[PDB]
């Protein structure tokens, strides 16, 4: 739902 | 079995620098992010930065960003943290953190939410900035007693005089005794050197027949110690 | 900009529901999660995305977020669940994570507690270094506030006074120790040391005699 940081320049939407 | 080992403490001078090391084990080094924070005596948690385990890519927080670099081992599987201009509002306790969420989006997949993978943490690292030289500490035994005694329980530990920086870790019987064991908070004296005591209330029965070894590691000047307590002649 | 602002207390008593919310501007877009951090221990989540627990952690605490706002609730309050907790979640401005202040949950009603004194003597090896240390120590009290007074004989002693602040223990009750520190000739020349404890309206006096 929610927006997820793996890491930096990672990103889940 | 997922782990973080972080390198031991030590003693600085203002405006040198440190270099912590967070050794993973346990899983994928490549697939996860390792956090840093810290923590001032008494004050909050702070974000410093984290960095990937496979590129390196790092971030930093605004607050560190001049001082702060960041690094990794792809084969040593260990990550750093480097900190310079050190001042005293630096002593604090440095944690290493891995990432919630591994990397599943790098790889060729059409969308797929990656899973919460734990809360893993390191042990931390004091790190004291100080002028003051490293100390050892001289470990003494405290004997059990009869004017030491309460019932079917008896007190006997371990005192740990004169020594700089913190910490001091304290165990029993090489960690086999856990139960019953309360290592007290270190008293800063007035000479600038710091001393623990740590105390076992075991069965006043056994003390004929158990060994009772207190195990005391001072990180910061590669020192361990062990004593064993035995009841005296009185 | 950007941040993360939670009260710095919050008091609530024993059995009913404590809550502790975090605001930020992001909240709406970002997930918040919950540290539980006691006295002398490393950090511990409690509350990840918004509002699911890591496996391993009792189902009365409980998370929400809406709007700007992110809730912890501690549903019937131990007085194990006194800690400092704080929330954590993403700065996208500044592409960085943050922490919030910290909040000290206070659990009330908590009842006095008298404190256990032992008294340590000398060793006879520090004593062999041409020193000699007394220790006392202090533990199981509670409020964590207690008076430390040393006596040679029945005289109050003067100096080589060293007395820690009490800290809370793992059983939420507090822990101190005070320490001693004479010459062997003065250890050796009185009839007995004594380590006087009081706490409100209680004192326990402990004492040792040269062999």
């Amino acid at each position: 739902r929610k927006r997820i940081h793996i890491g930096p320049g990672r990103a889940f939407y | 079995q997922v782990q973080l080992v972080q390198s031991g403490a030590e003693v600085k001078k203002p405006g040198a620098s440190v270099k912590v090391s967070c050794e993973a084990s346990g899983y994928t080094f490549a697939k996860f992010a390792i956090h840093w924070v810290r923590q001032a005596p008494r004050q909050g948690l702070e974000w410093m930065g984290w960095i990937n385990g496979d590129d390196g890519k790092t971030e930093y927080s605004q607050k560190f960003q001049d001082r702060v670099t960041m690094t990794r081992d792809t084969s040593a599987s260990t990550v750093y943290m480097e900190l310079s201009s050190l001042r005293s509002e630096d002593t604090a306790l440095y944690y290493c953190a891995r990432a919630m969420y591994p990397d599943t989006v790098t790889g060729n997949d059409n969308p797929a939410p990656p899973p919460f993978e734990g809360d893993y943490w390191g042990q931390g690292t004091l790190v004291t900035v100080s002028s003051a030289s490293t100390k050892g500490p001289s470990v003494f035994p405290l004997a059990p007693s009869s004017k030491s005694t309460s019932g079917g329980t008896a007190a006997l530990g371990c005192l740990v005089k004169d020594y700089f920086p913190e910490p001091v870790t304290v165990s029993w019987n090489s960690g086999a005794l856990t139960s019953g064991v309360h290592t007290f908070p270190a008293v800063l004296q007035s000479s600038g050197l710091y001393s623990l005591s740590s105390v076992v209330t075991v069965p006043s029965s056994s003390l004929g027949t158990q060994t009772y070894i207190c195990n005391v590691n001072h990180k910061p000047s590669n020192t361990k110690v062990d004593k064993r307590v035995e009841p005296k002649s009185c | 900009s950007y941040e993360l602002t939670q009260p710095p207390s919050v008091s609530v008593s024993p059995g009913q529901t404590a809550r502790i919310t975090c605001s930020g501007d992001a909240l709406p877009k970002e997930y918040a999660y919950w540290y539980q951090q006691k006295s002398g221990q490393a950090p511990v989540l409690v509350i990840y995305e918004d509002t699911r627990r890591p496996s391993g952690i009792p189902e009365r605490f409980s998370g929400s977020s809406s709007g700007t706002m992110a809730t912890l609730t501690v549903s019937g309050a131990h007085v194990d669940d006194e800690a400092d907790y704080y929330c954590y979640s993403r700065d996208t401005s500044a592409n960085q994570w943050v922490f919030g202040g910290g909040t000290k949950l206070t659990v009330l009603g908590q009842p006095k507690a008298a404190p256990s004194v032992t008294l340590f003597p000398p060793s006879s090896e520090e004593l062999q270094a041409n020193k000699a240390t007394l220790v006392c120590l202090i533990s199981d009290f509670y409020p964590g506030a207690v008076t430390v007074a040393w006596k040679a004989d029945s005289s109050p002693v003067k100096a080589g006074v060293e007395t820690t602040t009490p800290s809370k223990q793992s059983n939420n009750k507090y822990a101190a120790s005070s320490y001693l520190s004479l010459t062997p000739e003065q250890w050796k020349s009185h009839r007995s040391y004594s380590c006087q404890v009081t706490h409100e309206g209680s004192t326990v006096e402990k004492t040792v005699a040269p062999t």
